[PDB]
DNA sequence: AGTCTGACGCGGCG
DNA sequence: CGCCGCGTCAGACTGCA
RNA sequence: GCAGUCUGA
């Protein structure tokens, strides 16, 4: 099972990477400082909010007071490696939170939709340009990594064609600025960190797609025995495979088991129940 | 008559395979690559965005994962009939004919 | 039409339609079970082929 | 999908 | 190189989902 | 309802 460990360590590398990448968002600190106080006001519970740390609510109180003190020193680091040392310190305390699955899911899809917030503008401006300009797009890449607040006179004939859209372009600058100020962060940094978490999840899913073909043997062998229960081989393999997938995200690989030896505990759960359904 | 609500989009074979392929001729994309797209043998980017990926460019399996590392979510590519439906719905008919 | 032997005389469409309705139904399973991509790819391709 | 498969045609055409 | 076609009508008998 | 075969003009 040494290949299993090679895969699982890259999995945990990817999840550490997405954790430290989402940890860079400062408004997540406000969110969690609301969350823990909802717990402390008996309207929420920590067992649904935090599973562990890197259980006691007093250590959580300590950590959340640390995170509040880190958010204030995030506020005063307006100055730009001065913010970088502080954001690394904030990631230091953030990576010590083994958050509940659903809460982290809320966080990551929140990051996804706030990335989409700038995504819509970055797309629509392009569809406005690419219709009529025949433009120096290869240099629009540079122009947009920079940020039309200054670039009107592009000294070509198409510098007139941008005047057909310039009003809607400036409206797009207004919306871009309002979304830029709403997050309290530079849009470029958000693009980078969202790229980072996307790459972490992509690498994890990659290794998952290697793993599924690595572990077809157990599901094939169990389905081959379960054929006679009134179903085909070709859907019992699906039940065993999705059971394996459920086993993936909950395998404590440091336990020394072969992961296959785990999946059966759910494959039996997945097949014998599916025979009940079909 | 009845109707089956297909869980996913599906390319009509009469407009894809009857030669000359209407889907390909409309998209200006050769038939041999459209077959690879809507039979899950390749990808195609519905939009490149701020990325050197042309809207009609096909990508093989690992290139999609590779172009992820290089550009993240700046571009967007799909496979199967969803991608072809997106490429179809995305195009501007009257602008395309006035340009051609 | 039901035949004398009990085995119904069937037009081929009733099979082909059936061949679709299974796989689409099967696909409707996986969209609810959040199955991995490598499985739903094969299922969608089988649906398209049907 | 394994076949202890077939192919064992042609002529025109896009 | 893939796709399109390659007469009409009638009778009989099997076998088959 | 179809396929296969044979046959007829």
């Amino acid at each position: 099972r040494e290949g299993e460990i090679d895969i699982a360590k890259r999995i945990e590398d990817g999840i550490n990477q997405v954790q430290c990448s989402v940890a860079e968002y400062p408004e997540a600190i406000t969110y969690l400082l609301e969350q823990y106080d909802r717990v402390e006001a008996e309207e929420a519970r920590l067992s649904d909010l935090i599973t562990g740390f890197v259980i006691d609510p007093e250590l959580a109180r300590e950590k959340f007071a640390e995170l509040r003190a880190q958010y204030v020193v995030t506020r005063d680091t307006i100055k730009h490696a001065t913010a970088q040392e502080e954001i690394l310190k904030l990631s230091e305390v953030f990576k010590q939170f083994r958050l509940v699955p659903k809460q982290f899911d809320y966080l990551v899809n929140s990051m996804r939709v706030m990335m989409d917030r700038v995504r819509t503008q970055e797309r629509l401006i392009m569809k406005l340009c690419v219709e009529q300009c025949k433009m120096p797009k290869k240099n629009f890449i540079t122009l947009f990594t920079g940020n039309f607040n200054a670039a009107i006179a592009m000294n070509k004939p198409w510098s007139e064609k941008l005047h057909d859209v310039s009003e809607e372009v400036h409206r797009a600058l207004q919306k871009l600025q309002q979304i830029e100020e709403e997050t309290g962060l530079t849009i470029e940094q958000v693009k980078d960190i969202n790229r980072r978490m996307s790459i972490g999840e992509a690498k994890a899913r990659r290794a998952k797609k290697e793993m599924v073909e690595a572990n077809l043997r157990l599901v094939i062998s169990i389905a081959k025995k379960y054929t006679n229960r009134g179903l085909q081989f070709l859907d019992l393999i699906q039940e065993g495979n999705i059971g394996l997938m459920k086993a993936v995200d909950k395998f404590e690989y440091r336990r020394g088991y072969k992961f296959s030896t785990y999946a059966t505990w759910w494959i039996r759960q997945a097949i014998t129940r599916s025979i009940a359904d079909q | 008559m009845g109707h089956i609500e297909l869980a996913s989009p599906t390319a009509h074979i009469w407009f894809l395979k009857s030669l000359p392929s209407r889907i390909g001729l409309l998209l200006d994309m050769p038939l041999r690559d459209i077959e690879r797209v809507l039979y899950f043998e390749s990808y195609v980017v519905i939009e490149g965005g701020m990325t050197n990926l042309e809207r009609q460019q096909i990508l093989t399996e690992e290139q999609y994962l590779d172009a992820l590392e290089e550009f993240g979510d700046e571009f967007d590519a799909k496979m199967g009939a969803e991608a072809i439906q997106a490429l179809l719905k995305s195009m501007d008919l009257e602008q395309e004919c006035e340009q051609l | 039409v039901p035949l004398d032997g009990g085995r119904f005389a069937t037009s081929d469409l009733n099979d082909l339609y059936r061949r679709v309705i299974n796989r689409n139904n099967r696909l409707k399973r996986l969209l609810d079970l959040a199955a991995p991509d490598i499985i739903v790819r094969n299922e969608k391709r089988m649906l398209q082929e049907a």
